């Protein structure tokens, strides 16, 4: 068999994969063993097996969103929020100015006082403490 | 035996 | 009758 | 029977000859199949030292001792009894207890300086625990444990005998190691060392202290004053202290035989999957198939002064066992409508 | 005629005591490097704590 | 006359 | 007010993490200090460099730190948690710091939990991590004992510790809820854990 | 919510690598510290360059650096992961370094992983490599064994508990999910590890 | 039949006497073809040093004890034996258990200190490993491993299990390597050493301790009190010491097979390939084409408490044996409609 | 009257 | 692909060579199908 | 009858 | 008589 690792591992894109090479080929062709790798029967010769690779690795499928989360640069100040990241309401005093809630309405009760566009991360640690993030809030 | 081996035995004044 | 003297395991020595 | 008694001589003929015809009794108790708890209740009758002895309700009658010799410093005694090895009895129809050995401690530590038998009450309680498990004929040991369990609280007694599974905690305080010294001009020093010992045995259940004992016992210390003994060593055991401490062993085991044998066992619920539950004890305790059991809702509370309290509510549910594995059983619901109102920790009985 | 008995050097009643080997952690149980027995701080001074 | 064990006790 | 709200579970606790570590990559914000020169010294003799004695390193970009997480109740191992990282020495700030490996020690004296990552400070010489410290021990807990929980009043009240007593008998049946004092109040609860953890779900949403 | 988002599976963790290294390449904003020089002299000497002892390099384009990776589960060997280079020395910039060969160490004390590549910094002192280390070294995981897998919540909830065990009952069937605290979950699932993988996607996307 | 016994005295005559007597013994009966797991119960009724032994139920029914000779040191004792060897039993119908050496640790490196043996422990799990692969009737060893076993694991025991494809695993503590010395005028010192073991036998389905015995022998040490003895070197193991922890070994070998030989032996489910499964049994455990077995279903849990339980489903499913590798088996399911219900992990008992 | 060996047994 | 990223850049002062620190971010958030290389 | 006397591989000497 | 060397088996 020959082995393939996902660059991004997840469980749904380990079992895609494996479904798409058995749409492709046949039944009980390939089997998802964890969330990164994902193993396909070859042929046992070197040459059959480079003509059989070719044909499997331009396979198209859909890769899965994955977890949640939210990633903060602590040092460049951006924020990239990331698919199905949901903010439970909650009212938001910073500076003077009170805000109710994903970052547009945060970024504009950070512009309504001088502040910081940087002062943006932490109000979202204040709110993984409150409970209102649905994700998870990395810090790289 | 009451002696120890590694130990060894630890057992004019008139 | 006549019962046995069979020793057995030790408890701890 | 035929039997030999073995008993070292500490300070009196009379306490080893005492010795070494227990010592004969209970091997010709444990030979002839006769239980073991009845065993502590006839030793107080043994203090005089008549050739003959008569008996009224026991498995033994008349004892004869035949021949006492001195050979090698230590009373040893032949006798012939008749022993009645009874078919009935409280005791014979009841599954094994699970019994936890807790923490035994030595009250001063100054009294353990003389030889630095600081260890002495793990190394003891491991004794415990193996007499227990490979000598007893009720009861099954579940290992030791370093907690320490204590009367003012319960919820922690019952606590820790549901994370070790045991139906009892047996743990002790070790109150006295002094010695004395005894002086002849003939001869050498002669140092013989005590060792006390108080037992206390608390039910899982519900936290209760259910037995409590106190032993003590002297024995020559043969060893030299600045010498280190170890405790788990056989150069400690196989010395006079070392079968001292032995012996006092074997009576904690008689004497958990004389009070907590006879005691109703009751098994406890592991699981319930719907008709089907699961009992704490299994093949190695003595269930067999085609048991009948009957179910009891346990309910114990701490009253308003934080003294534990028992209460039972009884049941009309039947369980009879299906399957047997080795530490555990299986038991099907004999009324499937009443099978919703089995939870865990709910105990049972074995129908007489 | 001495009277006295001459030490021996390699007595094991003064010979140092090895330390006992630590058990292997087994990573395959919880999926982590973690080990209670086998972590280093990398801050401490390293004194003496146990056997050998 | 040697005193009895104890006999069979429920809880 | 939901009793979730007003009031917390006895028996179901937090517990305090404090550890000592290094915080490194500061823009020569830094120490001096001899304690965390020998700390600094000492972390890297663990990974082969070892300073002649009486070595001064110059370093400007360290700074020794106090590193605090709260472990939450039912924390199991791989989970993580917050750390608050405080500065001990002369560091003048900790902004664009990283935290080094620092073990986590509980009141007991055994480590629970691993704490590293990225500061995010503001008072600039105390930061924050998000999910510094990852948990690696489990502390036992005492919910799912007994036959019944216990409800810890937030504001103790007898008033409220009563009516929150009524407001379980009323939604499940009479002699369910009992208060013993004016902060505890008493539910009556399954023996099993499965049924208790369904039973205290409806139970902690009563208003 | 999906399940994916709000909780992750047990005994599938990520582990925490540390390793020491040296950044070359910088434009005269390299240390002099005496460990930097030494571990200079140490990595020369791997070349077949050995100074004669007491001899000052004079190198002003190397600094000594902490480098820290994160190693995701189910990593195999051959995969690259992101390491965080932090300065620790005196160095003012690690601007256009190039991190070199530098070994990531577990918990354990084995190395996992092997650190190269080029730093991308900002903070001058903190850079990132987005596949600096290469996995050489494979954890093993619980995830396969048992009759179970378990979902331990990023926010403990006694609801949120209940209502995820509540979510894969009505999707599979009666009696498949249990809360057993506030955190955790257990879902029955196949011996198979395939089946497993192919079981464990279709519940991680619950609502 | 035509034995000899060969052991060294120690201490007592009736001892070395008693062990030349368990030697000859157990050579008859390894000649003889009977099973080895009756021998461990006939040690207790030969405390006696009596000319003559009767027996009842068992494979040997007198044992006549011709010559008693003390050449070089050591007893030699020459018997005759009548062995009849049972076709039949609970033992010979059953595969081979594969059985892991867990690992053996000296609890106290402070009684190691004389001779240096510290490395005792890995080199008797090796001797331990070797007498449970080529010595014992019903065991395969599937070799030895470094990490340690404990009851509180149910977990870690089933992991370390599933990895080296054990069904038990065994291990132990040492707890006395102490020594004292006896003097004589006339000659020199003798340094008497202790050997205290106890061994515990893990299953490897569950996670339960099966077995669990205590082991403590004494020999002389021959070398000199500053030397250093190699665990590893024939110097060791054929000195007096060597040979007395031999003994010890071949005692748990007898013991391992009186307790778990009787148990039916459980092989589990490897792979399923859709009618077709695999055996982790193969050729050199005892199976052969045509064997018919029965499928059990696997539900093994940890209960409320943290304590490992075990429960079986039974089920309609037969298997009959189809191709036999030499360490593997391939199996057809008789019953094509219920092979959707066989997952990994089940197990199979051989229907007799 | 030697004890006789453990009997066959399942699980 | 770059486009949208470019404009963002260019709607601050910043510099066209911070997104080259947006990229890592997205790295990290699995938004990128893809392998990012640094050179 | 009379049983033999071969020796068999060491177990570790 | 003398045991016999293992006989003809197939993988």
């Amino acid at each position: 068999y020959i082995t393939f690792n996902l660059l991004e591992s997840d469980f749904t894109t380990a079992q895609r994969m494996a479904d798409a090479v058995n749409n492709f080929l046949g039944p009980q062709m390939a089997s998802a063993v964890d969330a990164t790798s994902v193993r396909v029967r070859a042929p046992r010769d070197v040459s059959q097996r480079v003509a059989f690779l070719s044909a499997i690795e331009n396979l198209e499928f859909d890769p899965a969103d994955g977890a949640a989360k939210i990633i903060v640069n602590s040092r460049t100040g951006t924020i990239v929020v990331g698919k199905h990241v949901r903010l439970k309401p909650a009212a938001v005093t910073h500076g003077g100015m009170t805000v109710a809630i994903t970052l547009d309405d945060l970024v504009r009760a950070v512009n309504q006082v001088g502040a910081a566009p940087s002062d943006l991360m932490a109000i979202l640690q204040a709110l993984k403490q409150a409970g209102a993030i649905e994700g998870q809030l990395i810090i790289i | 035996t009451v002696v120890d081996a590694v130990e060894g035995d630890k057992s004019v004044d008139t | 009758c006549a019962m046995l003297e069979p020793i057995e395991t030790d408890e701890v020595t | 029977y035929e039997v030999t008694g073995v008993a070292t001589i500490v300070s009196s003929e009379e306490t080893a000859r005492l010795h070494a015809l227990e010592d004969a009794l209970f091997k010709a108790v444990n030979f002839s199949g006769a239980d073991i708890g009845s065993i502590s209740n006839l030793m107080p009758l043994l203090e005089e030292s008549r050739n003959e002895y008569q008996f009224t309700n026991h498995e033994v009658r008349y004892i004869l001792v035949e021949s006492e010799r001195k050979r090698r410093g230590k009373v040893e005694v032949k006798i012939r009894v008749d022993i009645y090895p009874s078919a009935t009895g409280c005791h014979t129809d009841q599954y094994k207890k699970t019994i936890l050995v807790g923490n035994i401690e030595v009250a001063s530590p100054q009294q353990a300086v003389m030889g630095q038998i600081y260890q002495v009450g793990d190394d003891f309680s491991r004794v415990v625990n193996r007499q227990l498990d490979q000598t007893s004929r009720s009861f099954v040991s579940v290992g030791t444990t370093d907690y320490s369990i204590s009367s003012n609280y319960p919820a922690r007694t019952q606590m820790i005998a549901q994370d070790n599974g045991a139906q009892y905690i047996i743990g002790g305080v070790i109150t006295d190691l002094t010695a004395t010294v005894e002086s002849q001009l003939l001869q050498d020093d002669i140092i013989n060392r005590q060792f006390a010992l108080e037992m206390k045995v608390f039910d899982g259940k519900t936290g209760h202290e259910v037995f409590n004992k106190a032993y003590r016992e002297v024995a020559r210390w043969p060893f030299a004053k600045t010498s280190q003994v170890d405790t788990r060593s056989a150069r400690f055991w196989a010395s006079t202290y070392g079968e001292m401490m032995l012996r006092v062993s074997r009576n904690i085991m008689l004497d958990l035989e004389s009070e907590l044998s006879c005691k109703i066992t009751l098994p406890e619920v592991v699981a319930v999957f719907g008709n089907t539950v699961t009992m704490d004890l299994g093949r190695m305790h003595g269930v067999k198939e085609g048991d009948k059991l009957q179910l009891w809702h346990t309910a114990s509370f701490i009253d308003q002064n934080g003294l534990p309290r028992n209460k039972v509510s009884q049941s009309e549910i039947t369980l009879t066992v299906s399957r047997i594995y080795e530490h555990e059983a299986e038991l099907t619901i004999d009324q499937p409508n009443l099978a919703s109102s089995v939870q865990i920790g709910d105990v049972m009985n074995k129908i007489l | 005629l001495r009277g006295r008995s001459d030490p021996v050097a390699g007595d094991p009643a003064w010979a140092p005591i090895h330390p006992k080997k630590k058990p292997e952690h087994y990573a395959a149980a919880t999926g982590s490097l973690f080990s209670a027995e086998h972590i280093t701080d990398l801050y401490d001074d390293s004194k003496p704590r146990g056997i050998g | 006359q040697v005193p009895e064990k104890r006999q069979q006790t429920l809880f | 007010a939901r009793i979730k709200d007003v009031a917390q579970v006895a028996g179901v606790r937090s517990n305090q993490l404090v550890g000592y570590g290094l915080v490194s990559g500061l823009p020569g914000t830094g120490e001096a200090n001899p304690f965390t020169e020998q700390s600094f010294a000492a972390m890297l003799q663990n990974f082969g460099i070892q300073m002649p004695p009486g070595t001064k390193p110059k370093i400007k970009n360290v700074a020794a730190v106090m590193v605090t997480a709260e472990l939450p109740p039912f924390s199991k191992p791989g989970q993580q948690v917050d750390v608050t990282v405080s500065s001990i020495g002369s560091a003048k700030s900790l902004r664009g710091g990283t935290l080094l490996q620092t073990f986590l020690k509980g009141l007991d004296g055994q480590v629970y939990a691993v704490a590293q990552g990225n500061l995010v400070v503001s008072n600039p010489t105390v930061g924050l991590i998000s999910s510094g410290a990852t948990v690696e021990r489990e502390i036992p807990n005492p919910f799912g004992r007994g036959d019944y929980i216990t409800f810890n009043l937030l504001e103790s009240d007898f008033t409220t510790a009563q009516r929150m007593a009524d407001a379980v008998n009323n939604f499940l049946g009479p002699q369910m809820a009992s208060a013993v004092d004016a902060t505890s109040v008493r539910v009556r609860a399954p023996r099993d854990v499965s049924q208790r953890v369904a039973f205290l779900s409806a139970i902690e949403n009563l208003e």
